[PDB]
RNA sequence: UUGGAGAGUUUGAUCCUGGCUCAGGGUGAACGCUGGCGGCGUGCCUAAGACAUGCAAGUCGUGCGGGCCGCGGGGUUUUACUCCGUGGUCAGCGGCGGACGGGUGAGUAACGCGUGGGUGACCUACCCGGAAGAGGGGGACAACCCGGGGAAACUCGGGCUAAUCCCCCAUGUGGACCCGCCCCUUGGGGUGUGUCCAAAGGGCUUUGCCCGCUUCCGGAUGGGCCCGCGUCCCAUCAGCUAGUUGGUGGGGUAAUGGCCCACCAAGGCGACGACGGGUAGCCGGUCUGAGAGGAUGGCCGGCCACAGGGGCACUGAGACACGGGCCCCACUCCUACGGGAGGCAGCAGUUAGGAAUCUUCCGCAAUGGGCGCAAGCCUGACGGAGCGACGCCGCUUGGAGGAAGAAGCCCUUCGGGGUGUAAACUCCUGAACCCGGGACGAAACCCCCGACGAGGGGACUGACGGUACCGGGGUAAUAGCGCCGGCCAACUCCGUGCCAGCAGCCGCGGUAAUACGGAGGGCGCGAGCGUUACCCGGAUUCACUGGGCGUAAAGGGCGUGUAGGCGGCCUGGGGCGUCCCAUGUGAAAGACCACGGCUCAACCGUGGGGGAGCGUGGGAUACGCUCAGGCUAGACG
């Protein structure tokens, strides 16, 4: 049960816009537009001061819910991010951004993250020549993440790339629209991420 | 529920007897050669020791006498003899005795 | 390498055999201070040479009797009862501290 | 009679062997004497077999009948090539 | 320096002490609600209870002789009888394997295990290497035939006979024992005289090649014994011991040894905890922990121990021998009541016990092992499948668009808010499912050429499995559980009324319940979620790190001094502790880093690095220790 349910309910609980739908979470309605109050009968109510755990909590959630990954995998990542030399936080984000599904998002082959996963589990994604249906696949640097020959003629992918003429791609990635390809240059750096999170709060969270 | 892996037992018996008739052989001859040196029979004593020393090494040839086993046997007999023959010196033959 | 130890002959009641007090020192496995433990090894004197209060070296040898796996190597320093006394008094104190009957 | 043979170390359907030298009487997956190269049935890597003849010849020299399959691998290594 | 989070609770209120409780991580789990998929792993933790059935070690006719059933062929004019070759089948004699592999943890607190050592106290089948030899003579017993006993299991007796079975004799390269000497130095090596000891044959491509045989030195591997250190709780267990400790001789073993016996002696151990009791296989590792430490030792690996309970030995390189033997005991079964037959702690399974732990599956293809010249036989070792959400890891139940927002359900200050982009509806993709193709693992032994060497060529052979996997087509296609007073993320209505009930702790509930029960809503996690149990953690609450004792629990009623601990200034020696260096060891697997393998990961491979402890050698000498010399500030006169 890798989630899948009401989405802009979370765009709402966190108070921060969560780009979970791509188009539409741009039209007067990711819900945060005009309705920032959280879900429930009690949305419009005055919110008491959030206890230390509380803040650490929601800040962890904001991260997790963004990539939409099951805590089980999220945790595991964090665990393996701690065994690596480097900054226990920036290194986290590194792996997170190293996910096949995620990459397809940044590469622009998909409207949103959610849509990206499907693109993979239905096999519309090549990698160094062989397809791949497992999103948890970690893309190493210098990989040729592409599109299924078969899937190039798609009413979806096609309408997406058409949009990529105008948008710049993540500084650590390259893409050849004319050929629906794209590479992973290097592990992006924190100073290269735009997230509205606070890693420190996420790390703090795991030491309770 | 029979097993043809009992022939071993069927055979052990044959060896049990086998070894037995050989060891007891020794025991007896040794115990014979010994009593001789007591009386001082410097001739036949060595005549028997010799029959002993032969039997012994012959049992080591097989599975009867472990190996070094035979050796003990030999050392324990010759040494036991010589010492006795001090009561009546002069070995007539000089068979099983270097000097 | 056959183990070699050093100690004092504290018992001289046995035939060809002598009891040796062997002191050993070492840092405690958790409390770190140097604790001093010890052991009696039954040596083996063929010629009845080593006497009480003599410091001798022990050397691992071919088993000889039940509990007597060492021969005496050489003598270190003759003439030193002071050590033996200690062994003795401790023994004496052992006669006390029981449930038979305490007196003065 | 010490032999020279394989040893399972892969996993269910992922067999990875260990050419080693050990007393006949021990197990397949048992304490060996001196491992001398490995062999991979499936050959997933370009480097699917190694031997170090130097040692391999020690043993045979000393007296260690190898396996039918084992010998085969040692032959590929060039354990016995007297050219 | 890649590493350490706390909260609730004694009061009217405060601070300290202090106990209780909780949040975390973990499991060979079990129970509840729910339950789709795959990979890998794992699954009696209790009665070491009892166990039907089947299978779990055998294999050689290139060691020897035959029985049964049958075929072919010879000597016979013919008949009967007979001779050779042969297929099948059976067992026997003999060799090798059964002492491995598989299980299990009862016992065991011990040189049992860990670690480092010793063996001038040792053995070691088959393998490897090197040296020497196989000369002559004879014997026994099964099978088989004849007879007797018994209900049975099985047994007795008489007779034949082969062999690589057995025994004699000679040769002796050599080897053994006594005695002497030389060297060494615990039973090590050289040597001299005396004495004693060897051996089988079989097959072919049969004048040579293969297998096997004998003695001896060496090797390799495997193992016996022995020593230092380490090894749980109780002192409401304090003295234990008579082969007991030692000695001489003798026995016995591969061999040291009170191991055993005889005699001699009077010893040996204990508060550095003897003995007694309780408990428990040990370890590599594993869990937790900031670490120290605590807990653990199933799966895998190493060592040990038992194979219904106890005893014993045989045979053998090896056993005191799980599916060999002798005896006693308890149990179960056959019984003509004399007497017998049994041992799943092998695989599967049965039943019992229990909270609880699987299929009487597939295969011998692979890896290994036994026997064989080989073809090959055996191989519930093993490789595979199956069952269990028991763990872990990966996967799905869809994606994009879509109202100032439907209905229904809840809340209302009745105006409206909420569930909610959620739905509906639009399009797109397409697990399942369908067709086709379809695997690595597997290349050897063998055979041929070559010299049965090297080298080269040829053949056979998969349980998994038609599975993975690739191609094509293809349906929008499971969700649940805990929780929402504080700790602790999540608040309203109603029902109720110290009731019914919750509850880890504090507590909640007697008509206004964010704490009971439903509901909407919310948080958390997701094929799972809770629960109980148990380990470590929080707990520096047994305190080495890292605690305390005026009144919180805690100075002994006081002194005396035993053992022990601890100790002043200068000089030197030794250098035991102590520190530095080099070296051997510290198996493998695991952990760690790195690279790679299976679409990822779990899982796996390969390579690197690290280490405490101990052995040996070398060094240092402040400080501790020790010996020596000297002092006077402690002490004493
Ligand atoms: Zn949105």
């Amino acid at each position: 049960g890798r989630y899948i349910g009401p989405v802009c309910r979370l765009c709402r609980r966190e108070g921060v816009k969560l780009y979970l739908k791509g188009e539409r979470c741009y039209s007067p309605k990711c819900a945060m537009e005009r309705r920032p109050y959280p879900p429930g009968q009690h949305g419009q109510k005055r919110a008491r001061r959030p206890s230390d755990y509380a803040v650490r909590l929601r800040e962890k959630q904001k991260l997790r819910r963004i990539y939409g990954i099951s805590e089980r995998q999220f945790r595991n990542l964090f665990e393996e991010a701690s065994k690596k030399k480097g900054v226990t936080g920036s290194v986290f984000l590194g792996l997170l951004e190293s996910r096949l599904d995620n990459v397809v998002y940044r590469l622009g082959f998909a409207v949103s993250r959610r849509q990206a996963r499907q693109l993979v589990r239905h096999g519309h994604i090549t990698v160094n020549g062989r397809r791949v249906d497992l999103p948890s696949y970690r893309v190493r640097p210098g990989d040729e993440i592409a599109v299924a020959e078969k899937s190039r003629n798609l009413e979806l992918i096609r309408q997406n790339l058409e949009a990529m003429k105008g948008r710049k791609v993540g500084p650590w990635l390259s893409l050849d629209v004319e050929g629906m390809k794209g590479k992973f240059l290097r592990l992006p750096d924190r100073e290269d991420l735009a997230l509205p999170v606070n890693e420190q709060l996420v790390i703090e969270f795991y030491s309770r | 529920r029979n097993l043809s892996a009992l022939k071993r037992h069927r055979q052990s018996l044959k060896r049990r007897l086998r070894n037995k008739a050989k060891k007891s052989a020794i025991k007896t001859l040794s115990k014979k050669a010994v009593q001789l040196a007591q009386e001082g029979k410097a001739e036949e004593a060595l005549k028997i020791m010799r029959k002993a020393e032969s039997l012994i090494d012959k049992a080591a040839k097989g599975s009867t006498l472990h190996k070094n086993a035979a050796a003990r046997r030999k050392s324990r007999l010759m040494r036991k003899v010589r010492q006795l023959l001090e009561a009546a010196g002069a070995p007539l033959i000089g068979g099983g005795l270097s000097a | 390498p056959k183990k070699v130890l050093t100690g004092v002959v504290v018992s001289d009641k046995m035939q060809k055999t002598v009891t040796v007090l062997v002191e050993r020192q070492f840092p405690h496995p958790l409390y770190g201070k140097v604790i001093k433990r010890s052991k009696k090894y039954l040596a083996h004197d063929p010629e009845e040479k080593y006497k009480l209060g003599d410091v001798v070296e022990i050397i691992e040898s071919r088993p000889i009797s039940k509990r007597k796996r060492f021969r005496v190597l050489r003598l270190v320093e003759s003439g030193r009862m002071d050590l033996v006394e200690k062994y003795l008094i401790r023994r004496q104190n052992y006669q006390s501290l029981s449930k038979r009957g305490g007196k003065a | 009679m010490v032999k020279i043979r394989l040893a399972r170390f892969g996993s269910k359907h992922n067999p990875h062997y260990r050419i080693v030298v050990t007393d006949a009487r021990r197990k397949r997956d048992g304490k060996y004497i001196e491992k001398i190269g490995y062999y991979d049935p499936r050959k997933t890597t370009p480097d699917w077999l190694k031997v170090d003849v130097e040692r391999a010849r020690y043993w045979l020299s000393v007296g260690a009948q190898p396996t039918d399959t084992a010998r085969r691998l040692l032959r590929q290594a060039g354990v016995f090539r007297q050219e």
